Formats: C-alpha cells, structure tokens, sequence
C-alpha cells in the first residue's frame, strides 16, 4: 500500500512540477513584454519627440498591455487557468500517508 | 473591446465558452451537462450588449456550421463539450472493465 | 502642367495600389477588408482583432 | 465647415494648389505612418504570442 502511495505521490509531484514549469514559461514571456514596454517608455521620455512619435509609442504600449492581459487570461494547463488570478492556494499530495502537501499559489 | 471581453469571460469561468462572430456579437455557449432550465442573465453590461438569456438555441455536433466566423467559434465550444462527454463515457467503460477484471479474478 | 501630369499619374498609382495589393484574392488596402479576428488562443475566444483601413 | 480636400483632390496648376498640396500630403503621410506603426505593433504582439504559445 505504501508503494502505491509512493507511486501516486511521485505522479502528483511531477504534475506540480509541470504546472510550475508552464507558469514559469508564461512569466518569462510576460517579463520580456514588460522589458519591451520599459524600453518604449524610456524612448518616449527623450525630449525630441514632438507628439506623433509619442502617439505611436503609446499605440505599441497599449498593444503590449493588451498582450499582457491576454497572457494573464489565456495560459492554461488543460483548461485550468494559471495566471488569471483563480488558481489561488492549491495542495499537491507528495506523501504516502495523509497529511503531506506542498501549497503552491500563483498570483494573477 | 468585444474580443477582450470574450477572453475575460472565458477565463473567469469554465462552464461558459464565450465567443465572437463576424459582426461582433457575443456568443455564449453552455455545455449540455452544465445547463438545465432557463439560462437567465442580468446586469447593466448585458443590456449594453442587448443580450437575452433564455431557453437558448439547442446545438449538437450534427448542427455544426463553419462557413461563418461565429459558426467556427461556436463549433469550438461544441466540440469541447462533445469531447468532454465522450471522455466521460470512456471513463465509465474503463471503470466497468476494471470492475469486471477484479470480479473475474475473484470468481476464479 | 507637366508636374500636374506626374502628380495625377502618381494619384492613379496610389489608387491602383489601394485596389490591387491582396493576400491570395483577399483585398487588404481598399477598405473592404474591414476588421477581422485572428484566433490565436487554444479555445473559444482568445482572438485578436486586426484593423486595416482603406 | 471648410472645403474638403483629400489627396485625390490635389492639383498643382496654381501656386495655391501646390501650397495646399504640401499640407494635404503631409496629413496623408501622417495617417499612413500611424497606420504602419499600428500594424507594426500588431506584428510584435503576434510574435510575442507565437513565442508564448510555443
């Protein structure tokens, strides 16, 4: 019975690892987006920009903002939204007996 | 915009498959096991889109049309629900198979 | 008058560009393209609208 | 209301025609460049989405 418990615990730990991996990939893409937005803002700051250049930079920034929203609302592990703010604190049985669990939480 | 609203509604729940047709009309799909009765909607936003939740149009796999954008968007949810139902039935058959195997060993 | 002739020729060229450039028969720069949604998700919705004005 | 003048309505047979032409073409250039910038923003959005999806 404990061997069966160990097998299921290993499976659950691997599932948690995969969920964390997917979330980490989405986070990496999101931080790339944020770096690009920072570069856009810094470019807009420069004095010699008139107004139209600022409008184009703002259009790019709003596109990237909606992309960030789409990422936050879309990445999912088989129908389980990860970074949309719904996951919250979730357990992952990684022990043979009852009373072993790693709490993982993914803020939106 | 309408598309972002559809994505958000999809994200915030798993009983709905929001969608958008060619003209920009929010298509809300409710899988068969998830609805029983008059699906009623309220709120100011729904009046803003003019939505009207009632008995709903009954659509199965045989009633899938793809020539229109909205047809395909609705079909996505239709196939999702159909896949869920077929997978549930296969799970039931597998459970019966396992029970049969255990019973046959016990009988021997 | 010669400069105006060149200008009107360029005007006609601009109109030809607007009416001709197409993605396999789907006119792009004549206003008729309107706005279309490219579904880039993996489930219903999750699409992006595209704007292309005449 | 002012007289509506577009690029197609451009003539340079007279001095005033060309003086209005410079401004009309400048406005058209601004519009076209704005649309090009919007399309570039869409391209970058789609590239980031492709990487995320992969």
């Amino acid at each position: 019975a404990q061997s069966r418990g160990l097998d299921v615990a290993m499976r659950n730990a691997n599932d948690g690892i995969s969920i964390a991996q997917t979330a980490e990939g989405a986070m990496n893409e999101s931080t790339s987006i944020l770096q690009r937005m920072r570069d856009l803002a810094l470019q807009s700051a420069n004095g010699t920009n008139s107004a139209s250049e600022r409008q184009a930079l703002n259009e790019e920034s709003v596109a990237l903002q909606d992309e960030l929203n789409r990422i936050a609302e879309t990445t999912s592990f088989g129908g389980r939204k990860l970074l949309n703010g719904s996951f919250g604190e979730a357990s992952f049985q990684i022990g043979s007996s009852s009373g072993e669990a790693i709490i993982m939480g993914l803020t939106s | 915009d309408i598309e972002e609203l559809a994505t958000y509604i999809n994200g915030q729940t798993d009983l709905f498959k929001a969608s958008v047709d060619q003209e920009g009309k929010l298509q809300i799909f409710v899988a068969e096991p998830n609805i029983e009765g008059n699906f009623n909607i309220s709120g100011g936003l729904a009046t803003e889109l003019g939505l009207n939740g009632g008995p709903g149009v009954k659509t199965t796999v045989q009633d899938i049309d793809i020539t229109s954008v909205g047809g395909s968007q609705n079909a996505v949810g239709i196939i999702d629900a159909a896949l869920k139902y077929v997978d549930s039935q296969r799970a039931d058959l597998g459970a019966k198979q396992n029970r049969l195997s255990h019973s046959i060993s016990n009988l021997s």
